[PDB]
C-alpha cells in the first residue's frame, strides 16, 4: 500500500 | 490519487520511531487512521512488510478508546466502537474484532466483530475464533 504518517506532535509528514 | 489501487491510508500520531531494517513499525499516542473517509482513533497502530515479497503486507490498530466513523453508502454519518481493527491489500473492507458496536437508526450490529461492505449490504454476525 501507498501509506502516509503525520506527527499530530509536530504537524509534519512522511510517506510509507 | 490512486492507481487502479487501494487509497492511501493517512496516520497522525504523537511519538515513534522506525525501523532499523525499514520494514516494521508501530505509530502510537491518541492516533488517528483516515482512509476513504473511515476514520479510526486509537492508541497503537501497526504497519508491517516483506521488502515487497509477493506484494503483501497489513495494517493493524487498537484503541483506549477505539472509536470507528463511516459514512453510510445511504447518505449518512456513523460511529462505533472494537478493540482491534486489521486490513490486507486483497480484501475490499476493513475488520474489526473483540467487543464490537456500530450503530445507525436504520441498523445496530454489536458483538464479537465488524465488517462493513463499502458496495453491497453483508453487515452480519460472524462470531470469532480468535480476539485479534
Amino acid at each position: 500500500v501507498p501509506i502516509i504518517y503525520v506527527n499530530r506532535a509536530t504537524x509534519k509528514c512522511a510517506a510509507y | 490519487v490512486t492507481g487502479d489501487t487501494d487509497q492511501p491510508i493517512h496516520i497522525e500520531s504523537d511519538q515513534q520511531s522506525l525501523d532499523m531494517q525499514g520494514n516494521v513499525v508501530t505509530f502510537t499516542g491518541n492516533v488517528i487512521v483516515t482512509l476513504g473517509t473511515i476514520k479510526i482513533n486509537a492508541d497503537k497502530v501497526v504497519v508491517t512488510r516483506p521488502g515487497g515479497e509477493q506484494g503483501k503486507e497489513v495494517i493493524d490498530g487498537y484503541g483506549k478508546p477505539a472509536t470507528f466513523y463511516q459514512m453510510q453508502d445511504n447518505g449518512k454519518p456513523v460511529e462505533g466502537h472494537a478493540s482491534q481493527m486489521h486490513y490486507e491489500l486483497a480484501k475490499d473492507f476493513v475488520v474489526l474484532t473483540g467487543n464490537a458496536y456500530l450503530q445507525q437508526v436504520d441498523s445496530n450490529i454489536k458483538g464479537d466483530k465488524i465488517t462493513y461492505l463499502v458496495k453491497e449490504q453483508k453487515m452480519q454476525a460472524f462470531s470469532d475464533k480468535g480476539k485479534r
